[PDB]
RNA sequence: AUUCCUGUUAGAGCUGUUAAC
DNA sequence: TAACAGCTCTAACAGGAATA
């Protein structure tokens, strides 16, 4: 009477690296083979530029030196492999800035930071990049260091310094990696070196890794919303993030606002179909004008019937539409029994109803462990002892949870901003939420689309 | 295999009591009168009640009571899916039936029900399994105590019990938690709960869930559908039957 | 903000069910 | 439109580092 439907397990998504080498473990595969974009020359080199207060430029120099030189994992040695330096790992030089590519933040930055005005702090920080705007050919990624003295402007009610800076520097087409004292201070140095190096390569060129065996005829849409607290009511900022592997070798990962105002996360008919009209045009431009054969729309909340009508009217009958709601907080949780020492395997999904499934995007991963191979790795072990599944609710389902579960799971391992093994959420939802935060911070970003490297 | 935290509720229909009122009533009015009178009955407005007629007569005077008949919720799963009031009512009824004949404390945090180990009755025989499950390296642990670096804060092992409507089925969701005796000061036990829960991995959590099922149903989940009942000495009572084994599945 | 996502604290939105206005 | 209920989300912090 308690026996549910038989569960299934989606194998750990293989990651494509240099010259079609597949490895589930990102850092291990990166060290062994090199980035997927190392077969060709997306970056011929990774040139950095420095933007930091004149007292803190030694910190940027030091972290760049640690990027150059090898580092050994201290924490989470269960998973993290040895770091061999930027040149050795990425097969690409990490070019230190010249004096002309090393610009100091003005003292007005410090003044407005002590004044606690992040709105002017972001303006002054982007103004400090004025010399770098003319030299955009000389450097690839600007290294911005935010000292703890600016802590008063990092985050407060209605403002986000990171999102504001990345919004101001997105139309300028110069990628930025922001460094706080967190990266300098965290005791495990292989952690920070791996994360920063992968981020720098991804936004100084791109594609540290891709997904192995990924269909190019699919588009993945994730709609995520942010809330801006009005003095009278509230405003909802729903943004749409698309992922797809286009005909070109460059994996495509973009975001764009679904839009005047919204009072709930639920798109109207002419809003949902407008954003999907934008979406399949974006897919078509990267697919020589071919229509998607399958659309995966991921949402944090449920699809209204008007939303379903808009989705089904935005695409022809040839296109197969998958509307899926992702419920992060569920009552269900699972134990592995044979009780195993390690929890339920990652990729395990249990169908609840016809339209409901529990996907374990968190769990034990095998064949990724560095020390004592044969022992599973539970990435959130420090956080929780057992993984919390997510719930998938299908609003247009022909049958078969394997396709959507594999899509969602594979979509957890291409967050190049994520230093750990995976994410509990698909990158569609992750980047739609990040871009929703960015748009809610700065409204005037609605017209253009933006690639992940400008906001990761 | 995969063992969940969901115990099936095979009960399909429950009998309730209807009190027809001479004047319209609001659910807020009913719930505040509940708090004021503190009856030995469960009440919802849809006015449905489970328990004894005398308590309902205490709650509503004879002037405002027209008749008291019986309600038949034929499809409990469909009715609680349709009505959040029915969902809350049935969840509270199952909780009252569960924690009736047992020393387990009944607490509520936010709107989730918890079966909490009593500090006074911690050393009971029925709690030895929980002591073993939370013990270290095969010794006997503790399931109640004082927070290590807190002035007055207390802690106990609890299980959150939720009602879940999934398709046409009802589930009792059990989540082992650490209840903090002052609810509004539970944030002050963040580090204590974190350190206590840190190494409750798959094995320890399986043992803890087995111990909590044994505590809440007197028997391990083998061939059992123990029938719990709320207000057995009342005209309008609810008798639920819950499978003692949690929901589980083998892969294909 | 190299990261992760866990807790805490609140809130909002969706649905309903009543009472209505 | 005003409560009520449940479900599920974001927002804002704090917080520690992968079977001990
Ligand atoms: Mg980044």
């Amino acid at each position: 009477l308690s026996q549910l439907a038989a569960h299934s397990t989606i194998p750990e998504p293989l990651l494509l690296f240099k010259d079609n080498r597949t490895d589930t473990h990102p850092l291990r595969g990166l060290s062994q083979y090199g980035p997927y974009s190392a077969c060709f020359n997306l970056p011929g080199q990774v040139r950095l530029a420095y933007l930091a207060p004149t007292e803190h430029m030694r910190k940027l120099d030091a972290i760049v030196r640690e990027l150059q030189n090898p580092a050994t994992p201290k924490e989470a040695t269960n998973y993290y492999v040895e770091y061999g330096g930027f040149e050795k790992v990425f097969k690409v030089p990490l070019v230190m800035p010249q004096e002309h590519l090393r610009c100091l933040a003005l003292d007005e930055c410090h003044g407005v930071a002590a004044n606690g005005n992040g709105l002017a702090l972001a303006d002054k920080i982007v103004q400090s990049m004025s010399g770098l705007f003319r030299q955009k050919h000389a450097f690839d990624v600007l290294l911005v260091y935010l000292p703890a003295s600016w802590k008063k402007c990092f985050e407060y009610d209605g403002f986000d310094l990171h999102d504001r800076i990345k919004a101001k520097v997105a139309p300028l087409n110069l990628p930025i990696q922001i460094i706080n004292d967190t990266a300098l201070t965290r005791q495990c140095r292989a952690n920070v070196m791996w994360g920063v190096s992968v981020a720098l390569y991804a936004k100084a060129g791109g594609i540290p890794w891709k997904l192995a065996d990924w269909d190019k005829d699919e588009a993945y849409i994730g709609l995520s919303y942010a809330i801006k607290k009005n003095a009278e009511g509230q405003e909802y900022t729903t943004c749409c993030s698309q992922v797809f592997d286009p005909d070109g070798t460059g994996f495509e990962f973009v975001a764009y606002d679904t839009r005047d105002r919204k009072g709930n996360p639920y798109l109207s008919y002419q809003e949902m179909q407008s954003v999907l009209s934008k979406s399949l045009h974006l897919y078509q431009s990267s697919h020589n004008g071919r229509m998607p054969r399958k659309i995966f729309i991921h949402k944090t909340t449920h699809f209204t019937e008007d939303e379903i009508q808009g989705a089904f009217d935005s695409f022809s009958s040839s296109t197969e539409i998958e509307l899926v709601q992702i419920i992060q907080s569920t009552n269900w949780y699972g134990l592995k029994v044979d009780p195993a020492s390690y929890p339920v395997d990652r990729g395990l999904y249990q169908p609840l109803t016809e339209s409901e499934c529990l996907l374990w995007t968190q769990g034990s991963v095998m064949g990724v462990n560095q020390q004592n191979p044969g022992q599973p790795v539970f990435k959130e072990a420090a956080l929780t002892p057992l993984p919390n599944p997510i719930m998938l609710r299908r609003f247009s389902g022909n049958g078969g949870w394997h396709a959507t579960c594999s899509s969602i799971l594979a979509l957890t391992k291409v967050d190049w901003n994520n230093n750990t093994l995976y994410k509990k959420l698909p990158v569609t939802l992750v980047y739609s939420q990040v871009f929703a935060d960015v748009v809610k911070q700065t409204p005037e970003i609605v017209n253009e689309i933006y690639d992940y490297r400008f906001f990761m | 295999a995969l063992r969940t935290n969901a115990l099936p509720v095979v009960t399909q229909s429950i009998r309730c009591g209807v009190v027809t009122l001479a004047s319209p009533i609001t659910f807020s009015e009913l719930k505040e009168r509940i708090s004021q009178k503190s009856p030995k009955a469960l009440l919802t407005y849809t006015v449905l009640f489970l328990g004894g007629e005398p308590e309902i007569r205490k709650i509503f005077s004879n002037d405002e009571i027209n008749s008291i008949g019986q309600y038949y919720i034929d499809e409990i799963a469909q009715s609680v899916a349709a009505s959040t009031f029915l969902k809350s009512f049935v969840e509270e009824a199952i909780l009252t039936a569960l924690l009736r004949e047992k020393p387990i404390l009944h607490r509520v945090r936010h709107r989730t029900h918890y079966a909490v180990i009593p500090n006074a009755s911690a050393k009971d025989d029925r709690f030895l399994d929980l002591r073993k499950a939370v013990g270290f390296k095969g010794d006997l642990g503790y399931i109640t105590g004082n927070v290590t670096n807190a002035k007055e804060l207390s802690w106990a092992e609890a299980v959150s019990i939720r009602l879940e409507e999934r398709g046409g089925k009802l589930w009792i969701m059990l989540k082992p938690e650490i209840w903090i005796k002052p609810l509004d000061r539970r944030e002050e036990a963040t580090d204590f709960i974190r350190s206590r829960r840190r190494y409750r991995f798959n094995q320890c959590s399986y043992q803890i869930l087995d111990a909590w099922i044994k505590i809440l149903f007197g028997s391990i989940g083998g061939g059992g559908t123990v029938n719990i009942s709320c207000f057995p000495d009342a005209e309008f009572k609810a008798e639920f039957e819950i499978g003692t084994r949690t929901a589980f599945s083998l892969g294909v």
